[PDB]
């Protein structure tokens, strides 16, 4: 039964609340540890979770215990909104339960439903389903052609394709268009984007024929592996470049330098 | 949602690329598998690829249209953008894709890379080095390849 320090519920989806965090005896959601009010990060996101260190996560969590979600009506609230005329606690979970917002950025700053941040305000063309109805879970966009997305589509590409690659789908504007989709509560991650983060992405990609087609290899590492001189260096053909091997298995030497495989004869 | 959006969305664009298909190209889905298809390219007209059949693999991922679908050649072709195993270097497939992007899309790009390579970002730079330097044996070559794999 692993639970979260700071919200007190199961690691559920990691596209709402983050990847679970569980290092050093300690299990907290990214974004409840990012998005609450007063925890200090202070090292290297090597050190410790990210930048926060244990003792400031563990003290985080006995300030959130003097504290009761407007919610839930139970104690342990980390967030608190932002507004200057509001004191509403909550917790990450139960704020989105009730549509509080989240702003990942600067200061991370949180608001209740009464006072988040709002816009003025068919078919989603990310999902291709009809727009929902709550203009909540619609969202705008400045760039160009007033736009309008599902909000979960947006926060999903925005996983997805990460802050190197986040745009405007239309307009390919990367200065508006992912600062207004931040201050109205998109995760924008700083990290690779998703289809180079796969395992083995693009790896038979590029991936250089490397192999020795000859009809026996001279070589014990094999057809697999080469080095950088002498007899057991790799060679490939002057046309196809897609059929290669160890140079002493054609028995050849450095004095032609123009190697053209069996087929390109 | 999720995978149900994939599928309604490939759905989508199987329609679309049936009703209005991309020049010289035709694609669809294998059997009752969605995420996986298979395309061909007839080798464009006034190109070294004039005449040839070309075969497509096509794999959606899980998260589409928020990654980029998988596109292979199974055809030999000789392109200094393509390699021996059919992989194909091309930035919509990679590093400019969108999600507003479709296969439809993604198969003019490829037409346009059989009209128009990319030698200076090659793929295989022996065949980039010879479109720069002797085109005309490129294209004697091109040729050659038609003929004995894709014809
Ligand atoms: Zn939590
Ligand atoms: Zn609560
Ligand atoms: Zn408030
Ligand atoms: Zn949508
Ligand atoms: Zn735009
Ligand atoms: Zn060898
Ligand atoms: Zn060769």
């Amino acid at each position: 039964s692993p639970v979260c320090l700071l919200c007190l519920q199961e690691p559920g989806d990691p596209e709402k609340l983050g990847e679970f965090l569980q290092k050093d005896n300690l299990c907290v959601h990214y974004f409840c540890l990012i998005l609450s009010s007063r925890l200090p990060q202070k090292g290297q996101p090597n050190r410790g979770l990210h930048g926060f260190m244990p003792e400031d996560i563990k003290r985080e969590a006995v300030r959130a215990s003097k504290k009761i979600c407007f919610v839930c009506k139970k104690k342990g609230a980390a967030i608190r909104c932002q507004n200057d005329q509001c004191v509403q606690n909550f917790h990450l979970p139960c704020g989105q339960e009730r549509g509080c917002l989240s702003q990942f950025f600067g200061e991370y700053k949180s608001y209740c439903r009464k006072h988040r941040p709002t816009q003025n305000i068919e078919s989603c063309v990310l999902c291709c389903e009809n727009l929902s109805r709550t203009s909540v879970e619609n969202i705008q966009s400045p760039c160009c052609s007033q736009a309008i997305y599902h909000r979960k589509c947006i926060q999903k590409y925005a996983h997805t394709s990460a802050k190197h690659f986040f745009k405007c789908p239309q307009c390919n504007n990367r200065e508006e268009f992912p600062q207004e989709m931040l201050r109205m509560g998109i995760h924008i991650p700083d990290r690779d984007a998703a289809w180079e983060l796969e395992p083995g992405a693009f790896s038979e990609l590029y991936q250089r024929y490397r192999h020795c087609d000859a009809p026996i290899c001279l070589y014990e590492q094999g057809r697999d592996s080469f080095e950088d001189e002498g007899r057991w260096r790799l060679i490939l053909c002057a046309t196809c470049g897609s059929h290669g091997t160890h140079r002493d298995c054609s028995s050849l030497r450095p004095n032609s330098k123009k190697w053209e495989c069996n087929e390109c004869l | 949602g999720g995978i149900l959006m994939a599928l309604k969305r490939i759905h989508k664009e199987l329609n679309d690329l049936a009703r209005d298909p991309p020049a010289q190209c035709r694609a669809g889905p294998v059997g009752d598998d969605m995420f996986h298809w298979q395309a061909t390219i007839m080798g464009p007209n006034d190109s070294p690829y004039q005449g040839g059949v070309f075969f497509l693999t096509i794999h959606f991922p899980t998260d589409y249209p928020f990654k980029p679908p998988k596109v292979a050649f199974t055809t030999r072709i000789y392109h200094p953008n393509i390699n021996s195993n059919g992989s194909i270097k091309l930035d919509i497939l990679r590093s400019q894709w969108s999600p507003a992007l479709t296969i439809s899309k993604v198969l003019l790009s490829i037409c346009s890379l059989l009209c128009d390579p990319n030698p200076d970002d090659p793929l295989v730079p022996e065949i980039a080095r010879i479109y720069k330097t002797d085109r005309e044996k490129y294209n004697r070559i091109a040729r050659e390849w038609t003929q004995k794999y894709a014809m």
